[PDB]
RNA sequence: UCCAUUGCGACAACGAGCGAGACCCCGGCCGCGGGCGCCGCGGGACGGCCCGCGCGAGCGGGAGGACGGCGGGGCGAUAGCAGGUCUGUGAUGCCCUCAGACGCCCUGGGCCGCACGCGCGCUACACUGGCGGGGCCAGCCGGCGCCCGCGAGGACGCGCGGAGCCCCCGCCGUGGCCGGGACCGCGGGCUGGAACGCCCCCGCGCACCAGGAAUGUCUUGUAGGCGCCCGCCCCCACCGCG
């Protein structure tokens, strides 16, 4: 139902604004026509989605992708991180990637050194370089003469 | 005296509708005037055949009108009804911009 | 359920309404061989009458049999609502009663013999063999 | 809370319970009813008024200060027409078993009136929230 | 008669009407070298590793 | 073409149904009913009283499938 | 390494290799999500799917008809109960007998009417294995259609067929009757 | 050489122009400003860097980057057709009709009528599935509460608000069967002055087991599958634009 675009949702005015502050670091993560926001707090270690813990969100088959970019480097520095993740948009995979995305981005702004956050990147980047990176391409649009993009209505030559 | 005031622009031109307004701002700028919302475009639609007899290939003619505007109820009762009809003088004559001030 | 070896009453072949229901197949499905009952009325009808809907219909009993004809005859003694009848009403008696298999042949037989004394006009397009709704006969359905 | 364990074992958990209590009680009407249009047969499980209930108290809940209308929860339920020999159609579910549902619930302070339709009174909110935590272990 | 395997070397290019065909200049990695050519369907590509069930043939 | 009975009349549900089993280790609802030659809810229900009686446990449950294996062997 | 990438969280990928030079390069059997699904748009270079993942491609080729076409998702859990089935019967790491299978199938020659006097042709790598893997899947399609065993179990019983050389499977026969066909007309 | 009379280099030719390009709308990255509602102004990508070639324009490979080599649309040259439109118009020449009217209006009927031939489409022939319960996320954009009724619908009162596929648990078990829903019989409602129009409920349950000669469309967020809004509209979408 949500745009992702909206003012509430970008600048997650849900939360209420004496915990607003303690949170930090902003990222940003999307794929298609969903927009993943993410704040970030040094704590003991923590994640959420929509207000739901990290685990139990359902896809079910893609949990490991939802949590790569954690078990790709070690839990060392994911345990001084919380994190309260909204999103909204299109589609449960788009969200996925979009909320891993984000959690990458997040996690590499975080580090606050220079050299260590571009070693972070030479390692992430090997694997998948959609996870830092943005993915472009969109859906198109369709022309009158067919019922698709693409596809053109049947022709009888006779 | 106060009447929480409002001023609204509407017009098609993106142009003068966006020129018109750096003049509001600039007689408004000691009564207090500020940001307007600027409002999502309403794209009218319409779809036409090309052809009055429906001959050939089925070709569809797309025209649109869009219909920008802005608010400035920054005013609101801040400003007197003496200089209200100050704030409608100074301002430029536009042939088509229309506006409107409610409370 | 919860049923491996056969029961020792086992009746491997039912009968109703002059209909034969196999008993090896579900219970509220098998009912619906008999033309009249489908599955809304079916899984209704034995609920009144206690009876489990998801056993096989080789498991049943003499006395939940008859107990079934019973609400199968005069169904609104037995609180089923009267919209759910499928003749929700009658043009001679006006009341609403549920008929089946021995006599719903003459159901559209005997209302056919009305529609034609009257020369109504639904009734000529069932002589001639054409569509009763409207129904374009241009080119749907060719024979 | 609630929000830390799947709706799958909750629901059910929940149904048993409001069961054994007698907080809800299975009207005559739930004998012969399909819910919704677009279905086609009938409910196959015996206690499927509960599970209603509960999904529906979830659903309360998770809406917090909101109000939700009896129709609001209608298009929550709805599913898909088919067979027709034209393309599918989406439907709302039925609105009578909710509107019962949410009376029964109502005469139990467990859910307070608003100015439009009603969200979760404190007292359900902490039912709700304890029994998540008894079932949390 | 055994089907040995070949490494590729020099590609001559396609060598057909409506093309499919590649023409190619192979040669044998089991320690043989013998620059011979073959002919070859699909994509194709430097060292590439090819399976000749005809260990001499000719086309040109 | 091919007619399967839905319950055993006697002795089938023991003496082989509940044994030919016995003698595998891995088994699936439809390999036993294209095994056993009956239908899939027979194989359905006698694998729930099996794994009750323990022998047999499950590797993969799923709604779609259900893998078993003989631990007792 | 500092991860080991095991499929399903339950099959190590750490020890697998194609004893054939032939395609040795051109089967992607080192990097791996821990699930079959990627985005990543493979096939948008040329040669660009000759890394893609094995496995992936695999689960890309069993929605092919109409009825199946979008759905990725079923396609994983019908490969994971297929491994589950082989570990089961063989008791090896299914990846090695998946790969043997690729391996075995794609055929070495084919008839082309080059330049009909078709003459008999060598084929490129790729087109082997992509070969080898659409007769697979859709040798276990045709089984499952109106039969009642599930079509993971067809797709299994492909496999084992085809990494035990048996020209009993679909994919073997074929392979057999292109070859010889091909010999027919050199 | 270029997708391109797009370019390099010559020549009884010299010098210009139109079309192509540039141009306008949309989307991906970044910045400023403002902000009820994310909406106004600008930067950025140019065959630019490296390596091969080629005098040459330009081709092949590798990088770095949101994007790499015409990303999708709009505009559309000269000349021409007995192509369509007098039934779009206070656009019109000449004919035909003009007081028993081809003028304007009213009551009915018809344009849907059916032994048959085919053109664009829709639903299916099932286990990669059907039914029941549950969980859940879109965009062009968008209106809701209470109470009766199984449902469609109905009486009130106010400004408030989004789905199918899909995933999970069970039943069915290869049987034209719980696949299929055409056709037909009672009944309950809506629009309208007026049902022949449209919805919901019970019942009956046609062909259809993947379709010959032949033939159509398609290269990335593409085909395919899934659904959702607008148009004409008193009611109705298997249609068309999105």
């Amino acid at each position: 139902m949500a745009k992702g675009n909206r003012r509430d949702l970008l600048e997650r005015n849900d939360i209420e604004v004496r915990e607003r502050d303690k949170y930090t670091v902003h990222t940003l993560g999307k794929k298609k026509n969903s927009v993943a926001v993410a704040f970030v707090k040094a704590g003991k270690g923590d994640i959420l989605v929509n207000n739901v813990p990290l685990a139990l969100v359902r896809p079910e088959i893609l949990r490991t992708k939802v949590s790569e970019p954690i078990m790709i480097l070690g839990e060392s520095l994911f345990k001084g991180l919380d994190m309260n993740i909204k999103v909204a948009g299109g589609g449960h995979v788009s969200q996925i990637y979009a909320v891993r995305q984000a959690i990458s981005r997040g996690v590499l702004a975080s580090v606050k050194d220079e050299a260590a956050r571009s070693e972070l990147r030479a390692k992430l980047v090997s694997y998948d370089r959609q996870l830092v990176v943005s993915d472009p391409r969109r859906c198109e649009a369709k022309k009158f003469g067919g019922r698709g993009a693409r596809a053109r209505r049947q022709k009888s030559y006779r | 005296m106060h009447q929480k005031y409002t001023i609204i622009v509407v017009g098609k031109d993106l142009k003068l509708v966006e020129r018109y307004v750096k003049s509001i701002v600039k007689e408004g700028r000691a009564f207090g005037i500020s940001g307007p919302c600027r409002a999502p475009v309403r794209r009218l639609t319409i779809t036409t055949r090309k052809s009055p007899c429906g001959e050939g290939t089925n070709t569809w003619h797309r025209f649109e009108l869009r219909m920008y505007k802005r608010t400035f109820w920054v005013t609101c009762g801040g400003n007197d009804i003496s200089t209200i009809l100050s704030k409608t003088v100074v301002i430029p004559g536009i042939q088509v911009t229309v506006e409107v001030e409610e409370p | 359920m919860t049923t491996i070896v056969q029961p020792n009453d086992y009746r491997d072949l039912l009968r109703m309404f002059n209909t034969n229901i196999q008993g090896k197949v579900v219970l509220e499905c098998a009912l619906v061989g008999i033309k009249g009952i489908g599955r809304r009325f079916a899984n209704v009808a034995l609920k009144k009458a206690n009876i489990d809907v998801h056993k096989r219909a080789g498991e049943l009993t003499a006395a939940e049999e008859d107990a079934l004809m019973k609400v199968l005859e005069d169904p609104l003694s037995h609180g089923i609502p009267a919209w759910m009848l499928n003749r929700n009403n009658d043009f001679e008696s006006g009341k609403d009663m549920h008929i089946l298999v021995n006599t719903i042949a003459s159901t559209h037989r005997a209302d056919l013999e009305r529609l034609r004394k009257t020369r109504c006009e639904r009734g000529v397009r069932h002589h001639h063999n054409l569509k009763v709704r409207g129904q374009h006969t241009k080119s749907t359905g060719r024979r | 809370s609630v929000t830390r364990v799947p709706a799958d074992v909750f629901i059910n958990s929940f149904a048993a319970h409001l069961k054994n209590r007698g907080i809800i009680k299975c009207p005559a009407f739930t004998d012969y009813v399909k819910t919704g249009v677009s279905r086609q047969y009938a409910p196959r499980d015996a206690d499927w008024f509960y599970i209603k209930a509960a999904s529906v108290i979830r659903h309360f809940y998770i809406s917090g200060s909101h109000s939700i209308g009896v129709a609001g929860l209608a298009r929550k339920y709805s599913s898909l027409q088919k067979g027709k020999t034209t393309p599918h159609h989406t439907k709302r579910a039925s609105c009578k078993v909710i509107r019962s549902i949410v009376s029964q619930f109502l005469g139990q302070k467990l859910l307070i009136a608003g100015e439009r339709g009603r969200h979760i009174s404190p007292n359900g909110r902490k039912m709700v929230e304890d029994f998540a935590e008894g079932l949390q272990k | 008669p055994e089907p040995i395997n070949a490494r590729v070397i020099e590609v001559l290019g396609r060598t057909s009407s409506r093309g499919g065909i590649t023409q190619v200049k192979v040669e044998f990695m089991t320690g043989e070298k013998r620059q011979i050519i073959r002919n070859v369907i699909g994509p194709v590509r430097k060292d590439d590793i090819l399976v000749l069930m005809e260990s001499e043939r000719e086309a040109r | 073409k091919v007619d399967y009975p839905t319950l055993f009349a006697d002795e089938a549900a023991m003496n082989e149904a509940l044994k030919f089993i016995k003698n595998s280790k891995c088994i699936t609802h439809t390999q036993i009913c294209e095994r056993l030659r009956v239908s899939v809810a027979l194989a359905k229900r006698v694998m729930r009283q099996l794994v009750k009686s323990g022998d047999f446990a499950i590797v993969s449950k799923s709604s779609r499938m259900t893998i078993f294996k003989n631990m007792t062997k | 390494m500092s991860l080991e990438v095991a499929l399903f969280n339950k099959w190590p990928l750490t020890d697998v290799k194609c004893q054939d030079e032939s395609l040795e390069a051109y089967i992607s059997i080192d990097n791996h999500s821990f699930v079959p699904h990627s985005a990543g748009r493979w096939s948008a270079k040329r040669f660009r799917k000759a890394k893609c993942p094995v496995v992936e491609r695999l689960t890309n080729s069993l929605m092919m008809h109409g009825r199946n076409s979008g759905k990725k998702l079923m396609a994983m859990k019908t490969v994971g109960e297929a491994f589950e089935l082989i570990n089961l019967y063989t008791g090896k790491n299914p990846v090695q007998v998946l790969v043997d299978a690729v391996a075995n199938s794609g055929p070495r020659e084919d008839s082309c009417r080059i330049g009909v006097r078709r003459q008999s042709v060598d084929v490129s790598p790729l087109r082997r294995v992509n070969i080898g893997i659409y007769n697979i899947a859709t040798g276990a399609r045709k089984a499952a259609f109106r039969k009642v065993r599930p079509f993971a179990e067809c797709l299994a019983e492909e496999i084992m067929n085809a990494a035990a050389g048996a020209d009993k499977s679909y994919a073997i026969s074929q392979r057999n009757s292109v070859e010889r066909i091909a010999v027919s007309n050199r």
